[PDB]
């Protein structure tokens, strides 16, 4: 079977867009932006 | 990550089944598949509260003199001096606050605004004024206590959002905070793929193939473990572990209670 | 008298019927010593059942039992049903918990010391990807689940 | 009837099946008649919520009990006050007009 296949769950690996299978990624491409909060 | 599950039926049994109650077992059987898949979704994000949460009743939510992480409604240091229920209970509701206003304390964001109970916690608060008054006790009234009507009890003084964890093993509450935005949640679920289903036969006896395959991912907001000017090597993941949120989540603290 | 406020009749279609129940079932035997219903509301559903628990075999939570930080140890409560608990901490079990009510408490104490978590997750994707021997893989079934019918009887 | 006061309906300094009102595990450290008489009440809210979860379909929605039950609960406030005993008056508690003594 064809297999895309995965990352480790490993941060590196995901950002290099790399696989535990054939398919080559493209990397992780947005979840927004946070910042710390000022107080008060 | 990802799920899977199948119904391996035969075709026999369908028969049968329609036959005997009109059924066919196909929807039957998908609807279970899918029934249990959505359960344990839920049931995820839960369990991962809880296991994130911090302690409540600890370090500055502690008073001294007590046992570091479970009120005792029986217990003169958690209850504050109180004598019977009447008093007893609204001292448990005193402890709360003090932990929602820990979570602001940690998050920057804001206070505690909504809890998982057990049904016995909620009965108690369902049972009292929770305002501000000289004693109270009676006949709930105040949250659904229930457990098949809804999953959401009521709002503590209009101001928590309390539900129930009718699978709680034994009794607990945890409190946290959710903001305006997802991403001010410090927990949150992001689904990609849900409840594609499979089908066919399996040639060696022909008899009927059915499953369904999902996969989502879960995760934790850069700031939740609300302890550190940095992450090792600026780069992380957002994925829970034991190291990276056991006992860690800004967002949430968690307490047993006993004695009710 | 109290005629029938707080009790059902069903008088009759026939005399002396009969009554079915659908109970929902896992684990592919769902009449045996062993097998669980689905949707029992006095019982935990397995969270990692199509999961990491299908993923994996795991030692069972039971007296004496050596825990090994980060694994995962599996139970059944008395109520509260299915147990999934990360170890957090190099600890036994109560090798004297003979007495299933005594290892149920056991483990609702070391859940209370936060020696054992509550745990759920999926599996990873390539795990997935190649069940039910896809590329020469093997010891892959995919979990099963379904349903049975079964019945009781009365006569006047 | 399943036995009550009973698994997560029972605290652990208490009987198993019995409601004492003597007994200050059972009345959880009350004292006067109106206050004490009231963590029965508490007690069957328990209980009701129990039966929902059991059957998986819905909570307590009667009670059937003895005159000297019923006389407690129609002799106190069984809604949420500070303290309150009086007269027999909230639920009828006869035998000649009725089996029913009203909505607890």
């Amino acid at each position: 079977a064809e297999i895309g296949g995965d990352h480790g769950y490993n941060a590196t690996n995901i950002a290099a867009g790399q696989t535990s299978g054939a398919v080559t990624q493209i990397g992780p491409a947005v979840m927004g932006m946070v910042r710390r909060a000022i107080p008060n | 990550k990802s799920r899977q599950l199948k119904a391996a039926y035969s075709i026999e049994l369908a028969q049968d089944l329609r036959a005997v109650h009109g059924m066919d077992a196909d929807a039957e059987l998908s609807g279970i598949l899918a029934t249990e898949i959505m359960l344990e979704i839920n049931r995820e994000v839960v369990d991962w509260i809880n296991y994130s949460a911090q302690v409540g009743k600890s370090g500055m939510t502690l008073t001294p003199g007590s046992k570091a992480g479970v009120f005792d409604f029986q217990d003169p240091i958690d209850i504050r001096g109180a004598r019977w229920a009447g008093e007893s209970f609204k001292a448990l509701l005193f402890q709360i606050d003090k932990e929602a206003v820990e979570i602001a304390r940690q998050t920057g964001r804001g206070e505690g605004n909504f809890i998982i109970a057990s049904r016995n916690v909620v009965n108690v608060l369902a049972s009292v004024d929770t305002g501000i008054s000289y004693a109270a006790q009676g006949l709930a009234t105040g949250f659904s206590t229930d457990t098949t009507k809804s999953v959401f009890a009521g709002v503590l003084g209009g101001k928590y959002r309390v539900y129930i964890d009718q699978y709680a093993k034994q009794d607990y509450f945890t409190v946290g905070y959710k903001g305006p935005n997802e991403m001010d949640a410090g927990i949150y679920y992001a689904p990609y793929v849900a409840l594609t289903p499979l089908r066919g036969s399996d040639p060696k006896n022909f008899q009927p193939v059915m499953g369904f395959k999902t996969r989502y991912g879960i995760g934790i907001n850069p700031f939740a473990e609300s302890a550190a000017q940095a992450p090792a090597s600026r780069i992380q993941s957002g994925m829970p572990s034991i190291l990276n949120s056991l006992g860690k989540n800004a967002y949430f603290r968690r307490v047993y209670v006993k004695g009710i | 008298l109290i005629a029938f406020d707080i009790c059902g009749v069903q008088p009759m279609n026939s005399p002396t019927g009969q009554v079915f129940a659908l109970r929902a079932v896992y684990g592919k035997d769902p009449v045996a010593a062993g097998a669980k219903e689905a949707f029992h509301p006095m019982y935990g559903p397995d969270a990692m059942f199509s999961g990491q628990g299908a993923a994996k075999k795991f030692p069972a939570l039971a007296a004496s039992t050596q825990t090994t930080v980060g694994d995962i140890y599996t139970h059944f409560f008395q109520e509260t049903g299915t147990v999934y608990l990360q170890a957090s901490v190099q600890v036994t079990i109560d090798a004297g918990a003979t007495d299933a009510a005594k290892l149920d408490a056991e483990i609702k104490k070391q859940m209370e010391a936060g020696a054992l978590v509550e745990i759920a997750e999926g599996m990873a994707t390539s795990i997935a990807e190649l069940q039910e021997g896809f590329n020469g893989s093997t010891d892959n079934p995919w979990n099963e689940m379904g349903f049975r019918i079964d019945k009781q009887v009365i006569e006047a």
